[PDB]
């Protein structure tokens, strides 16, 4: 029951903020991407004893293997941290089928295979904890952002349904709906109440709140800065 | 640690003598924070700092001149304004909709609603006019989003509680003022204990977790929406229910 | 077109008259459905009853934020009609506008009174003349997009439409074995005089805001009304339908 | 009467939801295009609706099938302006117990499925400077149900996808809306628990095909309209 987390897409952006932060507050971290050498230099200013591994989430078997390498190397897995995914903005009409089963297949079905891996660690030990990094236009849409906000609200509902399923072994899940986050604005950041676009390690900081909170599952965590309320 | 994450806050919280209350302004305290522990019962916000430099306050916040007395009686003793502030103070007169009075309805409004209203008006008053950005935080209910029976006027209450929020988080987001919602299950406290206990036994069943929440979990993200942690979190309402009506 | 959906039914609109509560009460009429038209001004409600099988329409003067007032309308409407009203749909609202740092108690009071209390009041004893006749029914609360997302100088009025939902929503479940539904209406900005108390250029953002590009007309709100009167939406209670052309959804 | 410039494609309009749909806006004066894989269960479908209306046999898991199951819609009834989507598919089955391959297959025919479906009627629609469209979720879509994990995500994915196109193409005459329905009486919930179930829901029973079909239609001439969903459940949400 230590604290071990497993953070894919952990090399850049949210989840490179989220693998930091919780390095600082002692956790083990393990930085997964597609790209290993972007995964390694991640894991590498995160201090010591943090590993890195190589995986495409979108693929049922790549996750898998990926899993036994970190039970092998790491151990159980306590914390879940889904922060992978694409994003190619583009009109409905001007999107090709690949790019929608692409964005699909990672951003939704990736962390559907994430969470399903690390169910049969976290059931036989009665504990764990899981979140799902999404979107506030997975809720509320957003123009030119169709096949992203599909993706990142289908995993919505599913967070929410795992989480009504596995709730009795002592596993929670929960969904982070970040807003506009700094990593164009200014006909935009006005309208913002906080009047900026948000930071990744702000972002991650709900994360670690959510994982650490004992009695919070199927919440989705809206960090827009009050961009939900005009959106 | 987190024991040093709120030294530098004053923390006012209304309801401070029993429940929630008590849980949130043990936690701040745990965190560095001065607490501002007021109620409506001066002995239980006392012993609440007893069990904690920390102060108590008796307020009705129901009532508008209670309201602006409270947060004078802050200032004048920390001579500041409270940096985080805690709206716990709320209470519960169920009643079918056939047959609830009008009594019963306003009675429920003006201390869960109003008085929230009041508090949270007071003390962006308090932080505007000294310049002083903050965290307002308004302890709701999971009621307020899908309602319950037996509770029209504390789910009106606690649904009016959220807007309210809202609205103030988008008003006093260019002063540095974050608002936010908490809206907690059931919870382990005396006003659970109020509901018969062959209801709570049929709700523990409905709950996803099988188990009352405690209150020092409410008071977990109390602490963290009144910390910096949450520095870009506004408007938001944050559930606590163990998975209840998620 | 579709007139005698409501053929059968006593429709009770409060604040019928202007704007919304005044469209209803044309719809209503539209389909068959005679309307007991409230109102606040009675002037303004018997206009509505003059622009409309059994007797006629019906002009009532209430005030939805006193008790009394909220009894004696419905006892009124059964004393006219011999029968509760099947239909009951709550437009009496107002607008108090203030920011928060500047907004007094009675700005607050008064639109919790007429617009959340009054609901409350409006509902409370429309279902209370159901139960005791064993009468199906569908009560219909003008809620506000606003009650779910708050919004600038509208403390008082977010709040009280807030309320409106989450009273709606267990008013919905109680009355459910009662054959009793409940819904809430979400309207965006529409074209009535309420909105014309919003300047002209503020409308002018609001437009360009507004994913449809325009205010709705009050005509918009009285089709969804109409569908949540009728038993087209039979199964619908405890929900909350939004007609804001797109806005903030 | 007149010209009938108000087509609908109801896709999954061979039975259940799709098909009382189909057969409430066929009386209400629409011409219609009942779509389904079994093209001998949609034929008999649009055999008790009319002459004017036509069956097409079509998989909205392929991209090929929506585009050519399109392309003889317009060559045959003209261009399509009101669209239906309840096509769709469910297992229930526990997340550690779910094939790859069944994920995969709920996303391409709940969701993807939709998304192809909208994006060929956005050629249409466009056309006609006008255009209205459903998609039918789930009451489970958006709060989740146990055992039902895949479809929970399948059906999520469609409110937040018809929302942001919703935005998209508001300027363009075009509304996109969602029916939330609750326990519905079809060959989905046919081994469900009605009785051990319904005595938590309001209105104590399960919903009817017509009910959530009057929904749909309702959404489709509904003006000002966008961007919603609508839940048909009865009062469900508020204890699910
Ligand atoms: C959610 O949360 C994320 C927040 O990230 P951001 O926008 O701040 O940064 P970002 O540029 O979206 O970074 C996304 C991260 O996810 C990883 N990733 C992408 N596709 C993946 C796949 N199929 N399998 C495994 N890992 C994958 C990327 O690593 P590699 O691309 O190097 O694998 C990258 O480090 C967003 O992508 C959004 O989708
Ligand atoms: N207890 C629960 O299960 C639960 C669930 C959801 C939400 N909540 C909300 O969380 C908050 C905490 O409640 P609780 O469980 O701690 O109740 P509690 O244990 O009874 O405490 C309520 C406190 O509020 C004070 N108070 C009551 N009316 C007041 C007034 N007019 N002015 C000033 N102070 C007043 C009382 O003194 C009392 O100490 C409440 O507002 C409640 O509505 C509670
Ligand atoms: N018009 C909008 O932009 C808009 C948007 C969302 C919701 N709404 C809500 O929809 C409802 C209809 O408003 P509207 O646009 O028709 O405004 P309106 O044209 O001013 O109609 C309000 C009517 O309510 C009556 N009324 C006011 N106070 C009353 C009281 N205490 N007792 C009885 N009757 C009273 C008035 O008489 C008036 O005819 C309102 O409750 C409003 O809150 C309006
Ligand atoms: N019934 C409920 O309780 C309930 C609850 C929530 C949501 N819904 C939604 O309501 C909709 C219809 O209701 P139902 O499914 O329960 O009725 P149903 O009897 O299951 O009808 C489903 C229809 O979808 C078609 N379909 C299935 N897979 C398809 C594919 N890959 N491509 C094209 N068409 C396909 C079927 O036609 P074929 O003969 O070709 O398979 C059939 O006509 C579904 O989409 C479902 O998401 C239903």
């Amino acid at each position: 029951m230590d604290k071990v987390c497993a953070v894919f897409g952990g090399s850049r952006g949210i989840g490179r903020a989220v693998a930091q932060l919780m390095a600082r507050k002692g956790y083990r971290l393990a930085v997964i991407a597609r790209n290993l050498e972007g995964a390694k230099a991640a894991a590498g200013d995160l201090g010591g004893d943090h590993l890195a591994f190589s995986c495409d989430v979108a693929k049922e078997h790549d996750v898998q293997n990926t899993f036994e390498e970190l039970e092998k190397h790491l151990g159980r897995v306590n914390f879940l941290v889904n922060a992978a995914g694409i994003n190619r903005d583009g009109l409905l009409v001007r999107t090709k089928t690949e790019d929608m089963v692409s964005q699909l297949h990672t951003n939704l079905l990736g962390s559907m295979l994430t969470c399903k891996a690390a169910m049969r660690t976290m059931i036989q030990q009665q504990g764990g904890s899981i979140v799902n990094v999404g979107s506030i236009v997975g809720l509320k849409g957003n123009s030119g952002q169709s096949v992203y906000s599909a993706s990142k609200g289908g995993l919505v509902g599913f967070s929410r349904a795992l989480a009504k399923e596995v709730a009795r072994k002592k596993i929670r899940v929960n969904v982070v709906a970040p807003g506009f986050v700094h990593t164009k604005e200014e006909h935009l950041k006005k309208n913002i109440p906080l009047g900026r676009f948000g930071e990744t390690i702000e972002v991650a900081h709900a994360v670690v709140f959510l994982l650490e909170s004992p009695y919070i599952t199927g919440h989705v965590l809206v960090v827009d800065g009050g961009l939900q309320l005009i959106l | 640690q987190l024991q040093n994450r709120l030294r530098s806050a004053l923390a006012l919280v209304t309801g401070a003598g029993s429940g929630i209350g008590r849980a949130v302004s043990v936690r701040l305290a745990g965190e560095g924070a001065t607490v501002a522990a007021c109620d409506l019962d001066r002995a239980a916000a006392q012993e609440t700092v007893r069990l904690l430099n920390h102060a108590a306050f008796q307020a009705d916040v129901s009532e508008a001149r209670a309201a602006r007395c409270l947060l004078e009686q802050v200032q004048a003793c920390f001579s500041r304004p409270p940096s985080v502030v805690v709206s716990c103070a709320g209470i519960t007169q169920d009643e079918f909709l056939l047959h609830m009075s009008e009594d019963d309805w306003d009675k429920v409004i003006a201390v869960n609603l109003k008085g929230t209203f009041l508090v949270t008006q007071a003390a962006a008053q308090a932080l505007v006019s000294n310049g002083c950005r903050g965290s307002i935080i308004n302890i709701s209910s999971i009621v307020g989003k899908v309602g319950n029976v037996g509770q029209t006027n504390y789910a009106a209450s606690k649904a009016g509680v959220i807007g309210l929020t809202q609205t103030a988080a988008r008003e006093l987001g260019r002063h540095g003022i974050r608002c936010n919602s908490v809206l907690p299950g059931f919870i382990a406290t005396p006003m659970t204990q109020k509901v018969p206990q062959k209801v709570v036994d049929k709700i523990t069943e409905m709950i996803p977790m099988g188990h009352l929440g405690d209150p020092e979990d409410v008071a977990d993200v109390v602490a963290f929406l009144a910390s910096e942690d949450s520095g870009y979190i506004t408007g938001t309402s944050v559930e606590v229910t163990g998975g209840l009506f998620m």
